[PDB]
């Protein structure tokens, strides 16, 4: 992974010496290229996985999110591009700098091979996360929102790194293939309980699950859009990593520990759904899409069967893409009439029928249209979902019916309609605008082509 | 016949002769306890160093 670490780690020098006309150019050049080596992880022509030393080492699981990560540090770049372009020069080099390396621990955190690594890194985040989110978002709000993120974290991953120690205390060590091949079979006494939620509530809080979710809806409402960027395509997915790597250590106890975090999963999502029905902003209706979507990769991961980890990795990388590109979408109209109320822009599919059109792409993707790999998550989720329990098809079914509806409803209020025509500021797409959409889009449907590449460890 | 000692002569430190066998446990001491023994080799290099978490050298 060093050679896609040590390229990283020199766009930061590349960012500081290039001159003030070239920086956004260069960094945003060599972050293709960048995301281009990352491929080389792809190369898996065996069942063994990529061990590339004592430190890094990369899984089926591990790739996708490392080479999503990589892909979306350009999409980034261009997305904070416009939004910048007041500030002065120290001021764009700083920002480039805090997105880059939250790319570089984001690539660490994926390919490490030991918990405590993983820990580290996983904690690292939230500095340049904090810093995005409060020193370049909009509102007031913006400094009880980096509270919400910090705290919400660092609560539920204080008992997470005393586990981790217990853990190492015990066995001797922290790395995922020994812990793998001489796992041992827990107790059920009343001290592995609490190991168990000590293990599993930092990676719960991040998701978010149901109940400790309010740092989502309000970290997003606020950061700048590279912040929503990365928080709904990667940093939310920091947790069902985590569960997915640490669980293997954690059984049979997932038999019965993980009830109430299924049930509020598969009852949370029905309730952040209809939300997304009344909420007046359209920034925060995506942000409450997320939190629905995650639940269904809670319960996947809860269940531990070779579907619904097959669905939820899946629907990891279908979330990343997907959620972003709303997020992309959401701030065109709000980089042109600085509103964030869904309702106020109507009828734009006459002056923007091509961001119209990726409007409606988003929008099926989202309410998982097939082929899309959206629905195969879902699809194989809920079919895992059914095996586990019968009844939970009449959750997912509802789920189901509630999400055409926000989707839609997204789409026919600020897309159709008659124009709001008192809004003479609606300037033509830029020619950056519609590439972003098309850097997501491209690769999502690619990505359905080939849908092997995102089965995760099972499949 | 008396001769007084000249000044400082009281106050030497003479050898004086005995057939007294001379003590060797005055302070009816017991054996005094074993030193922890010590420990035998050639510094080596710490088995993969300092064996600290995820830290390799
Ligand atoms: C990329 C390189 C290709 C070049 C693209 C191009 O030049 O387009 C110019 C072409 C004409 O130029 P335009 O006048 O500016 O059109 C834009 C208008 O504003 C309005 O554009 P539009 O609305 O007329 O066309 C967009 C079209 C969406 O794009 C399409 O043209 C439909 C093509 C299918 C996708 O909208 C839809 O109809 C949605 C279709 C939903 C499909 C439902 C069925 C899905 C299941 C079947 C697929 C799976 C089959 C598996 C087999 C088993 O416009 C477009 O095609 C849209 C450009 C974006 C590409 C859309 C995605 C395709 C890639
Ligand atoms: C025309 C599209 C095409 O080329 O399809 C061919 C190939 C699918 O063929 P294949 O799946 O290998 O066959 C297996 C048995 N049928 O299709 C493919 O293999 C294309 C796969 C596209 C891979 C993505 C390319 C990189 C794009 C940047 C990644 C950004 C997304 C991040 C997620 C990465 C997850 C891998
Ligand atoms: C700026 C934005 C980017 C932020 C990056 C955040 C970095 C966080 C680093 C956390 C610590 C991880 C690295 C420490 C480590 O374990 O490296 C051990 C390294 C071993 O040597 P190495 O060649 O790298 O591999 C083994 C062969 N000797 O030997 C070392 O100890 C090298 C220590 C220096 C690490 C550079
Ligand atoms: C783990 C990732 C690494 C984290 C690294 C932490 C980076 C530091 C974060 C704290 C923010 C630094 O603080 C930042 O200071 C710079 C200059 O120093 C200020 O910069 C701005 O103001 C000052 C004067 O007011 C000018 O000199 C400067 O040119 C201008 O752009 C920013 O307004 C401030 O936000
Ligand atoms: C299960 C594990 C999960 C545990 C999660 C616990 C997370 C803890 C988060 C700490 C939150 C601190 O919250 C802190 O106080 C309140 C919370 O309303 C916010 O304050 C906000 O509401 C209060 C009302 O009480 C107003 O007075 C204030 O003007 C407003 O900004 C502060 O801006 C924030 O700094
Ligand atoms: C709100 C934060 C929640 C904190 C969560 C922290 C995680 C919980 C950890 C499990 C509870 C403690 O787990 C504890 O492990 C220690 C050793 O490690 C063992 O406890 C015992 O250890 C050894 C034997 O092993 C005995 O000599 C000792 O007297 C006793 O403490 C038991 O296994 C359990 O009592």
């Amino acid at each position: 992974m060093l050679k896609i670490i040590l390229p990283s780690l020199m766009l930061l020098p590349l960012t500081w010496l290039s001159s003030p006309k070239k920086t956004w150019t260069n960094v945003t050049s060599y972050s293709f290229l960048i995301s281009l080596t990352s491929l080389t992880l792809l190369w898996q022509t065996d069942e063994n996985y990529k061990n590339f030393s004592n430190m890094f080492s990369s899984d089926p699981l591990s790739t996708p999110l490392i080479i999503l990560t990589a892909w979306l540090l350009p999409l980034m770049l261009m997305a904070s591009q416009n939004h910048l372009k007041k500030d002065n020069n120290v001021l764009q080099k700083l920002y480039i700098s805090m997105l880059i390396s939250l790319q570089i621990l984001l690539i660490m955190t994926f390919s490490a091979t030991e918990l405590i690594m993983f820990y580290i890194l996983f904690e690292a985040t939230l500095i340049p996360t904090l810093i995005i989110i409060t020193r370049w978002g909009n509102q007031t709000e913006r400094l009880n929102a980096g509270i919400y993120f910090l705290f919400y974290t660092l609560i539920g991953s204080i008992p997470l790194l005393i586990a981790l120690i217990l853990i190492q205390n015990h066995v001797g060590t922290l790395n995922l293939m020994i812990l793998s091949f001489t796992t041992h079979t827990l107790d059920a006494s009343w001290s592995n309980n609490l190991l168990w939620l000590a293990c599993m509530m930092a990676f719960l809080i991040k998701m978010p699950l149901y109940g400790v979710h309010l740092w989502l809806p309000k970290a997003h409402v606020e950061a700048p859009i590279a912040g929503s960027m990365i928080l709904a395509a990667i940093l939310l997915k920091l947790g069902s990593y985590g569960m997915i790597r640490i669980s293997i250590i954690l059984d049979p106890l997932t038999k019965y520990m993980a009830y109430p975090f299924i049930l509020l999963s598969l009852w949370g999502m029905i309730m952040t759904s209809s939300i997304c029905l009344r909420q007046t902003d359209l920034k925060s209706l995506i942000a409450y899409s997320s939190v629905s979507h995650m639940a269904l990769v809670i319960a996947s991961i809860m269940i531990q069967t070779p579907w619904s980890f097959m669905g939820a990795t899946m629907l990891m990388i279908a979330h990343g893409l997907t959620s972003s590109l709303l997020f992309c979408l959401a701030n065109s109209n709000y980089e042109r009439i600085h509103s964030r109320t869904m309702i106020m822009a109507r009828g734009l599919q006459m002056v923007f029928p091509l961001m119209a059109t990726w409007w409606l792409m988003a929008s099926l993707a989202n309410l998982a249209l097939p082929p899309s790999i959206n629905l195969m998550g879902e699809l194989f989720i809920t079919m895992s979902l059914f095996s586990w329990s019968n009844f939970t098809i009449i959750l997912m079914g509802i789920n189901i019916i509630i999400t055409g509806m926000y989707s839609m409803y997204m789409i026919i209020t600020t897309q159709r309609g008659k124009l709001t025509n008192h809004m003479i500021n609606l300037q033509p797409s830029h020619t950056r605008e519609l590439t972003l959409m098309a850097l997501h889009m491209i690769p999502l449907i690619l990505l359905t082509t080939s849908p092997k590449l995102i089965t995760g460890l099972t499949m | 016949g008396w001769v007084r000692p000249d000044l400082g002569q009281l106050s030497k430190v003479t050898k004086v002769k005995t057939d007294r066998p001379l003590p060797e446990n005055p302070y009816h001491s017991r054996a005094r306890p074993e030193p922890n023994p010590v420990i035998e080799g050639d510094l080596k290099p710490a088995k993969h160093g300092t064996r600290f978490f995820f830290w390799t050298v």
